[PDB]
């Protein structure tokens, strides 16, 4: 009738398995955030360049209106 | 003997500790299951967001290309 | 079998494990919250950039006509 | 196993905690970048709209 220690051991085994899955997700999460952070940096440089081009183009266009 | 009361307290303590350990492992399962759900949601969102960022970068590339052309035309118009 | 000290020590170790798991749980919960919040920002960025692409595309088509 | 299982599982948890601590910091960095890009993208579309209008006026005047 020893079920207490039995369930306890089973629960711990289940927990250990899940922690393995949490490690799995944590590693993927980290790799993905690193990759996206680099992409966001690329995007930010491109956004800055485009804002400059648009600002310059509107100024140039403005000079030929009116 | 008089120690019977003490011995019963000891048994109750052993049972209490064992039970508390069991209850803790049950709480652990609830915690890791919720953690797993959170991790799953996080990966689902990161996947979606990564596709959005790819489209944003493509958009930045498109704007860059078009603005090079616009600048050429504006300079052509100016002189 | 299993002296009280062993039962008590195991209990202590189990509680320590639970506390570590609670800390881990809080990090997964916070991570999900942050990523969800960042999704709101990305939705806006994607919308704004896609519209900027459209506006620029139209603008360049008009500059092409202006030189014609 | 009791003692063994416990120490091993504690070590497993400690490792994921370590990974996640680093991950949270990386996501806080992502947060700063995205907040800035959110503002930049909104300003970008606004600037594009102004240019689009000016270009349309150029077309109306010169085409
Ligand atoms: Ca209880
Ligand atoms: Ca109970
Ligand atoms: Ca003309």
């Amino acid at each position: 009738g020893s079920a207490r220690e039995n369930e306890m051991d089973e629960n711990l085994e289940q927990v250990s398995g899940i922690i393995g899955n949490l490690r799995h997700m944590a590693l993927d999460m980290g790799n993905e955030i690193d990759t996206q952070n680099r992409q966001i940096d690329r995007i930010m440089e491109k956004a800055d360049s485009n804002k400059t081009r648009i600002d310059e183009a509107n100024q140039r266009a403005t000079k030929m209106l009116g | 003997g008089s120690m019977r009361n003490e011995l019963e307290e000891m048994q109750r303590r052993a049972d209490q500790l064992a039970d508390e350990s069991l209850e803790s492992t049950r709480r652990m399962l609830q915690l890791v299951e919720e953690s797993k759900d959170a991790g799953i949601r996080t990966l689902v969102m990161l996947d979606e967001q990564g596709e959005q960022l790819d489209r944003v970068e493509e958009g930045m590339n498109h704007i860059n290309q078009d603005m090079k052309e616009a600048e050429k035309n504006l300079k052509d118009l100016g002189k | 079998g299993s002296a009280l000290s062993e039962i008590e020590t195991r209990h202590s170790e189990i509680i320590k494990l639970e506390n570590s798991i609670r800390e881990l749980h809080d990090m997964f919960m916070d991570m999900a919250m942050l990523v969800e919040s960042q999704g709101e920002m990305i939705d806006r960025i994607e919308y704004n950039v896609e519209h900027a692409v459209d506006y620029v595309e139209r603008a360049v088509s008009d500059t092409k006509k202006a030189v014609k | 196993g009791s003692n063994r299982r416990l120490q091993q599982t504690q070590a497993q948890v400690d490792e994921v905690v370590d990974i996640m601590r680093v991950n949270v910091d990386k996501v806080l960095e992502r947060d700063q970048k995205l907040s800035e890009l959110d503002d930049r993208a909104d300003a970008l579309q606004a600037g594009a709209s102004q240019f689009e209008t000016s270009a349309a006026k150029l077309k109306r005047k010169y085409w």
